[PDB]
């Protein structure tokens, strides 16, 4: 087993990485069988398998000695690839060392080399990418289906078949090889990943107190008329063929905007609110650009625009974005920015046309999807007088007689009024940072400032500055294990208070009454490290600088 | 100009020499920094605004936030472990420092009953300097109410009651600021603690208590060994001591008191800064198209507008980084200072130094202490001569018995050798003139004289031999 | 990384002096500086090599029990009609008063009483309301 | 006073392979960490 | 009175700003009195002041 | 704005006064270039095709 | 740092040409140097090991 990459190899170290580790299914081969099968990766039959998780295979591994004994019961060919196009590719070898080839109808496409006389592993991702002891020599178009017949026969080698997917884990490199690998997938897990570390030490650790995803969307804008405009954009591509085959798109397609004061050349938003789409035309040609076929087969193309020059997307534009001004154009006068029009076909996408962008930062214009819907007590997305983020919105009781809205030193919004009542709404954070309590290798509590359950604590009490979850039972005497502050926490979770030293007192100089005068000794020895020396370095500048 | 002086006392035994004699008190005060207050943040929530997109692309600088959160932790850690092995309190000398305890009867040793408290004389100045029931807050001194007047909870930070504040702020951002009022409580424990046992009459049990009058003639006896016991000089002194803590306590509410405000308020504004500094940074767009992550992914397609947000976390590491390295070195300053308030209780407060000019300037009496904001406050409490007593010095004496010449000279190098009006020899310690009759004891035998020794006679011989 | 490097190596600095002033008073020799070498009344130290720096033994004296002592301020003592004290000459002892009624004295770091003799002790002109009253027994060998 | 010395020693040496002997510990490796980042 | 902002509101600190904190003329109005005129930029009139 | 001294860069021993600014060089150790390269073959490593 | 041989697994190194050394100058002249590579610089033909 080795690490993929697509470019430079590690020696050693530890790395976090998202890697196909996930077993979905291990399927061993014998001393004396033959692996012959066909797979597929949107829905693998997991018929030989070695528990199985039944899931979408991203990479089916073959993890063997690809020696001068392993041999294919399809002769040359020793993969053979169903893509996306209805197209075969095939993988072969010959022996005119074994030399292997990409060949699509019979003629090689690639010429990949010879195979090593030191192959270990082998990796096809369902995205075309063949990976070579760890190594992306090469790619091809995406794969549904994998048709495959490998055997060591007569030489009694035994291999395995891996059908796994990918996910991000912690992995030990030494020698370029693998040699622990920890997975990101646990409360625990996770801390072991961010700190780059196996084995946690005693101690406090940052963790998120919770994650958030799938929310209602939340808008507040200032009341202004409805007044709503549809922009229907039309682009007609022109496809041809080039002499290999594959699509081209003419530079002659046309880009049709809402008819705007009898010309067209140009279109603007004179309305409040506005919603852009993308009518996408297909017509194919010959070569003496006569645009009066239909499209099929290959020269089949979405017209899609992309971002280009602008500080926005295209497709965002349908969100809550706001304008002063908002023109599209055919030719670059005045123009801020441009979109980049182009044809996207089943793999390739590329540019025929640009579109011009003129416009205005500010308010009067809103971009809409099709409003002031507010959702409180709960946490949203939201878009509050133009600033984004999510938090939870509730209603407060405070009185703030200026202003529209309210925000941090760090520009985060605080809160912001109601225009209509003059309500002042607070929002904060859906998740805030909590310290886990981390001994001996598992998290025994945390600190966090909200009273909900972290980290698979589920009891807790309350101490004057925060909430503390556990796993002890809450509705102790304990020796801490961890302190910081008077604030300690013992090995059964407890949360205990720590007081300060406390001593008999100094031997005074009092010669005037009854006295004490320390009479029975022993030994105590303590031990402190002094520093002396840093470990000096000498560094020469202009081979730093210029190597 | 420069300030000018009498100039020092010289081990001089030679010939007329100035003893000082007439002493007041004179009270010296001082701020030493004991720690610094810590600060844990969270990296990935400091960079990445809880955004699951910017998190991952994130993760490429997971080394980064391993890092920074590990310096952090492992100076805050480190810090923590040297002032919990400085700090400490005896129960029974906690019990008396109070200025209630002071001011009663009840805790007094029997044999003292001839006086009325402990420290009566005194209190008039101690009373300032000692916790009292009845104040702000719990169990602290006048002077450090004044201190702490002039210079915490994140429950309430997810309430949603009100608009937040500045630390509410700081902490949605990844900032929290580790509990230092338990260091604040622990000085004042610690200080009060020092201060009840200078009174605290045996270590066995009991809260026993001498005056501190007497407690401070112990001291004087350190200084040089006093002999005018018929003389009650201790009112002067108690007086003066009363009077400087007034001066004091009123300046605070005196050179000296200057500098200790100067240089607390520029503890708490350093640490003030350098954190607000922290929090601008995050108005930074660093060349893009916006500084908030949340605007930009609501703009841009994830294919530009991960370009963008990774120009926010690269310039947001780097002044995380900043950040780091300065609180690093700021805490090293510490450390070193802390060592010096900890030599400072330990030779001034705990004990008597022989470190000439160390405990102030003047000649060491007592210290006492208080708490203040991040360190402690030092009243040092020396004597200050007014007025020198001329005594006629010799370097030694020249005696014979019968052929045989000799001299004498004294064993005790730190005391004057000098003849009183009564043609007797009298020895006084070079600090104070506190003059005794010399005795054979204090003398040894060499082997000749020198041209600076006097001639003994018949008379003298009896009492030196 | 030249300005990060200078600041730590100023910082070092400081640290090597207080280890050389350790070496100096806690090794070489035996301090007075109360509380320098190690919590407790110190009596040795050794030390070993560490990485960048090197590591203290401090071997302290740590008192388990006490031992309690009548003390006297001071002796008054008379001859005829002359009155006068007698005060310990020694600052740092304890004098106080045996079962035998003789007086001994003792420092107050350890429990280590001795006889007090003549050349103990210093004569003053007066006598304080604390002093212990001498008596023709004990005279003879305190002056 | 030797016997105390010795087992002091004792717990100090199994300590390595005590309150002080977790500061060194943690001094020592923050020097070295320092240095290395 | 409040300051003018074309953002973002300050609930509490210092600040150095430039505001309409100017006054040229300061017209009273009392408890039974109608407010009518007509006012330039350009040259004012200040009669009630 | 006159030349009073001048130190040319042509031996290995003026290669340090002139990196160092120094014409007067104090005893001590100074980085330098074990060698200096020029004039070398050309070797290119692709993969197959 | 180094690559592999697709046609035969063997590995390579990759080193620099140069290296930085210190050179000991005493009284304004050269009079050695302290390098990794056991070849001459600067005008120096003794060595050592
Ligand atoms: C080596 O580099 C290539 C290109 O730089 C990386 O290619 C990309 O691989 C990812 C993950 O396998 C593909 O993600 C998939 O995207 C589709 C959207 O079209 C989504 O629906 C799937 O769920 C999945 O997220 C991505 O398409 C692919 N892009 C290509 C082929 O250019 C490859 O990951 C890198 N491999 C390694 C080991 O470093
Ligand atoms: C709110 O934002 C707007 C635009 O961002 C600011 O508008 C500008 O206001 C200033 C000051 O009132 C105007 O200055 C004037 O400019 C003319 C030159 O044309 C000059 O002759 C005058 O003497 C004066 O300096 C400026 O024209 C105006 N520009 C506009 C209308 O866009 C406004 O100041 C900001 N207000 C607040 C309270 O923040
Ligand atoms: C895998 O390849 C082997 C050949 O190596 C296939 O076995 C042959 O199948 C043909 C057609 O039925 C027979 O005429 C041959 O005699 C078989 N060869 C042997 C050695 O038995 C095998 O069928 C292939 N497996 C799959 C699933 O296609
Ligand atoms: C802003 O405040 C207004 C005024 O209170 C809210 O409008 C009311 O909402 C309730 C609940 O649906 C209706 O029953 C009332 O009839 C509404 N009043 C009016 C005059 O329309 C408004 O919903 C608040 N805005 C947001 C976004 O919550
Ligand atoms: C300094 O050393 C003394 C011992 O001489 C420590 O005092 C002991 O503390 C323990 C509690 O841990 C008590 O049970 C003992 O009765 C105390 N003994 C004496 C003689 O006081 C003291 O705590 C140490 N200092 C610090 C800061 O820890
Ligand atoms: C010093 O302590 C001793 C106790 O060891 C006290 O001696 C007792 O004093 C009372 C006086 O009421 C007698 O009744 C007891 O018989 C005495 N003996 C014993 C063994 O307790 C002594 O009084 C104390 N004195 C001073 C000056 O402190
Ligand atoms: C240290 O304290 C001494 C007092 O013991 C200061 O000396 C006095 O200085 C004033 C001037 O401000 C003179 O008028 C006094 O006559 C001096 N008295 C004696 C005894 O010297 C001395 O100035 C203080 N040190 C510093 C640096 O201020
Ligand atoms: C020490 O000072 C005293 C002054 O108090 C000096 O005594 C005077 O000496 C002169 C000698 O010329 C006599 O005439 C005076 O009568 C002496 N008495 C007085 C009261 O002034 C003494 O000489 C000085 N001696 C030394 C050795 O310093
Ligand atoms: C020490 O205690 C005495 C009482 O024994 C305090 O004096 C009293 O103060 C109250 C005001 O709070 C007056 O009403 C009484 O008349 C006073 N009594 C006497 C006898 O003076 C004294 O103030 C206390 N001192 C300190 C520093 O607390
Ligand atoms: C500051 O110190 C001065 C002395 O230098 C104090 O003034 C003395 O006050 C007493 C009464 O307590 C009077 O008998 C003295 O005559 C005063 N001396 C002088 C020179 O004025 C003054 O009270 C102190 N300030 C405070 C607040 O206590
Ligand atoms: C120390 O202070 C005392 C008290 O002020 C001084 O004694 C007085 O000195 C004056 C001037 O010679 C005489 O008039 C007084 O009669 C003395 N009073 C007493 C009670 O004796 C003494 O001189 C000062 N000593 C020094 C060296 O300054
Ligand atoms: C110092 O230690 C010694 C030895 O443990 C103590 O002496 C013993 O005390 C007990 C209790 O009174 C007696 O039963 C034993 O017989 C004593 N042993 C001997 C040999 O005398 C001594 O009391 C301790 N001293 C102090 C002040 O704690
Ligand atoms: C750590 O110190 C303890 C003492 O506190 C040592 O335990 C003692 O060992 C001796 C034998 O050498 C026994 O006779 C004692 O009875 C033990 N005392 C206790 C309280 O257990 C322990 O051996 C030391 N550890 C090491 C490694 O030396
Ligand atoms: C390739 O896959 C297609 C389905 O897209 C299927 O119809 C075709 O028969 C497959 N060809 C081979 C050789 O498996
Ligand atoms: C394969 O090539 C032959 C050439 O004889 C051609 O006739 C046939 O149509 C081609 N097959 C495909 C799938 O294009
Ligand atoms: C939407 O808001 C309601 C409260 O009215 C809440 O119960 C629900 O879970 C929220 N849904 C999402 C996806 O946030
Ligand atoms: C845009 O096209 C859609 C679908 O054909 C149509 O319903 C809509 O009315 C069109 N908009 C305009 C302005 O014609
Ligand atoms: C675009 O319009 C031009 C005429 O202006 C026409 O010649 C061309 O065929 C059109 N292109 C497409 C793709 O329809
Ligand atoms: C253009 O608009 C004008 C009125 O502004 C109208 O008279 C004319 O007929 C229109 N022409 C076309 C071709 O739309
Ligand atoms: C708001 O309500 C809370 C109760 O949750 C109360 O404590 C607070 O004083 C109220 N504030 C105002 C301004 O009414
Ligand atoms: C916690 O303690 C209560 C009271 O004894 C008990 O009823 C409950 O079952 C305990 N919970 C657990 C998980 O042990
Ligand atoms: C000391 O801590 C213990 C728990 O370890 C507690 O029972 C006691 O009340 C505390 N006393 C003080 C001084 O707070
Ligand atoms: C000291 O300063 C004063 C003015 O404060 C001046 O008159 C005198 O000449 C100065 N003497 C010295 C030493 O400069
Ligand atoms: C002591 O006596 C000798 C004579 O034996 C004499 O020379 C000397 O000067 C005398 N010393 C003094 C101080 O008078
Ligand atoms: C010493 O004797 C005197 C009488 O001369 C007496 O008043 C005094 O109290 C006695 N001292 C003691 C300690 O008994
Ligand atoms: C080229 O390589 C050869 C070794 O085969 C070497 O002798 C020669 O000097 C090199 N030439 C250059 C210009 O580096």
């Amino acid at each position: 087993w080795f690490l993929l990459t697509n470019s430079s190899t590690v020696v050693s170290g530890k790395l976090v990485t998202r890697q196909p580790l996930v077993v979905n299914c291990l399927w061993p081969v014998p001393s004396f069988k033959e692996a012959a099968s066909t797979f597929c990766f949107e829905g693998a039959g997991f018929d030989q398998c070695n528990a199985v998780l039944n899931n979408t295979v991203d990479v089916i591994r073959f993890n063997l000695n690809f020696t001068a004994d392993v041999q294919s019961g399809m002769g040359a060919t020793v993969f053979s690839l169903n893509t996306t196009g209805g197209v075969i590719l095939e993988i072969s070898c010959y022996n005119d060392p074994r030399y292997c080839y990409v060949l699509y109808n019979g003629t090689t496409l690639k010429y990949l080399g010879t195979l090593p006389p030191s192959v270990k592993e082998i990796a096809i991702s369902k995205w075309g990418h063949f990976y070579i002891n760890g190594y992306n020599f090469f790619s091809t178009f995406p794969i549904d289906c994998i048709s495959f017949n490998l055997t060591t026969g007569a030489s009694g080698a035994f291999w395995t078949i891996a059908y796994t997917s990918y996910t991000e884990a912690l992995v030990q490199v030494e020698n370029t090889a693998i040699k622990k690998v920890t997975y990101c997938n646990s409360h625990i897990n996770n801390i072991k990943c961010s700190q780059l570390t196996a084995n946690l030490q005693n101690g406090f650790y940052p963790v998120a107190s919770s994650e958030v995803g799938l929310v209602n969307k939340s808008v507040v804008l200032l009341p202004s008329f409805f007044a709503h405009t549809t922009v229907n954009i039309t682009i007609d591509l022109g496809m041809k063929r080039s002499g290999y085959g594959q699509p081209i798109a003419s530079p002659l397609s046309n880009i049709t905007l809402p008819m705007q004061d009898n010309n067209t050349d140009v279109y603007c938003i004179r309305s409040n609110q506005f919603s852009i789409y993308v009518h996408s035309t297909c017509k194919s040609s010959l070569w003496d650009n006569v645009f009066n076929q239909d499209c099929t087969d290959v020269l089949e193309a979405t017209a899609v625009i992309k971002t280009g020059t602008c500080p926005f997307s295209f497709d965002k534009l349908n969100n809550h974005l706001t304008f002063n001004k908002f023109c599209l154009s055919l030719s670059p006068v005045g123009a801020n920015c441009k979109f980049d029009v182009a044809a996207r076909t089943r793999t390739n996408e590329q540019v025929v046309r640009s579109l011009y962008v003129i416009y205005e930062e500010g308010d009067n214009i809103v971009g809409v999807p099709s409003l002031s819907v507010l959702h409180l007590d709960s946490c949203t997305d939201y878009n509050i007088y133009g600033r984004t983020g999510v938090g939870v919105i509730r209603q407060t009781n405070s009185t703030l007689l200026s202003g529209l809205y309210y925000t941090s030193l760090s520009g985060d919004l605080l809160g912001f009024k109601n225009v209509s009542d003059g309500v002042i709404y607070s929002v904060t954070p859906c998740d805030v940072s909590a310290q886990a309590a981390v001994i001996d290798g598992a998290i025994v509590g945390a600190m966090t400032s909200i009273n909900s359950e972290l980290l698979g604590l589920t009891h807790w009490t309350t101490t004057p500055n925060f909430y503390y979850y556990s796993i002890y039972n809450y509705t102790v005497d304990c020796e801490p294990i961890i302190t910081y502050s008077n604030i300690g926490v013992c090995k059964n979770g407890a949360l205990v208070f720590i007081n300060v030293t406390h001593s008999d007192g100094d031997v005074q100089p009092i010669s005037t009454g009854n006295v004490t005068i320390p009479t029975n000794f022993t030994i105590s020895v303590q031990v402190e490290y002094i520093q002396v020396y840093t470990t000096p370095v000498s560094i020469d500048c202009a081979r730093y600088v210029c190597n | 100009n420069v300030t000018h002086s009498d100039g020092d006392v010289q081990p001089i035994s030679t010939g007329n020499v100035t003893i000082p004699t007439n002493f007041t008190i004179s009270v010296q005060v001082e701020y030493i920094q004991v720690y610094t207050t810590p600060v844990s943040i969270d990296c990935a929530r400091y960079v990445c605004n809880g955004n699951p997109r910017c998190n991952k692309l994130l993760t490429q600088y997971v080394s980064a936030c391993q890092t920074i959160e590990q310096a952090l932790a492992m100076g805050a850690r480190l810090e923590n472990m040297e002032v919990d092995s400085m700090l400490f309190v005896s129960e029974n000398a906690l019990k008396l420092a109070s200025v209630e305890a002071f001011n009663s009867t009840e805790n007094l040793d029997p044999i003292y009953k001839e006086w009325p408290n402990i420290g009566g004389s005194w209190l008039g100045g101690l009373k300032d300097i000692l916790p009292s029931h009845n104040s702000k807050r719990k169990y602290r001194s006048a002077i450090e109410d004044l201190l702490f007047d002039k210079v915490e909870d994140y429950k309430r930070c997810t309430g949603g009651y009100d608009i937040a504040d500045l630390v509410c702020a700081q902490y949605y951002n990844g900032i929290m600021v580790l509990p230092g009022v338990a260091n604040d409580d622990k000085m004042t424990m610690y200080t009060a603690s020092l201060a009840g046992g200078i009174t605290l009459g045996a270590l066995g049990g009991g809260a026993v208590a001498i005056p501190f009058a007497v407690a401070v003639q112990a001291r004087l006896n350190y200084v040089a060994l006093q002999t005018d016991v018929l003389n009650k000089n201790q009112q002067i002194l108690a007086n003066a001591f009363n009077q400087a803590i007034g001066n004091i306590t009123q300046a605070f509410g005196l050179a000296t008191v200057a500098k200790v405000l100067a240089k607390v308020q520029d503890v708490v504004n350093t640490q003030g800064q350098a954190l607000s500094h922290l929090t601008v940074q995050l108005q930074n767009n660093f060349q893009a198209i916006s500084s908030s992550i949340s605007d930009i992914y609501n703009r841009l397609d994830p294919p530009s507008a991960d370009a963008q947000v990774d120009r926010l976390i690269t310039g947001r590491l780097t002044a995380l980084n900043a950040f780091v390295s300065q609180t690093l070195t700021r805490q090293a300053e510490v450390r070193a200072s802390r060592q010096l308030a900890k030599d400072k209780v330990n030779e001034c407060v705990r004990s008597q130094s022989q470190r000439f000019g160390f405990c102030g300037n003047g000649t060491h009496l007592f210290s006492l202490a208080n708490a203040a904001p991040n360190g402690m406050i030092f009243f040092h409490t020396v004597l200050l001569p007014t007025a020198y007593q001329t005594v006629t010095a010799c370097s030694g004496i020249c005696a014979s018995d019968g052929d045989r010449t000799f001299g004498l000279v004294v064993k005790d190098v730190q005391l004057t050798l000098f003849r009183n009006l009564d043609d007797k020899f009298y020895l006084t310690p070079r600090t104070m003139y506190q003059p005794r009759a010399a005795t054979s004891s204090d003398f040894v035998q060499i082997e000749g004289c020198d041209v600076l020794f006097v001639n003994a006679t018949e008379i003298d011989l009896p009492s030196i031999i």
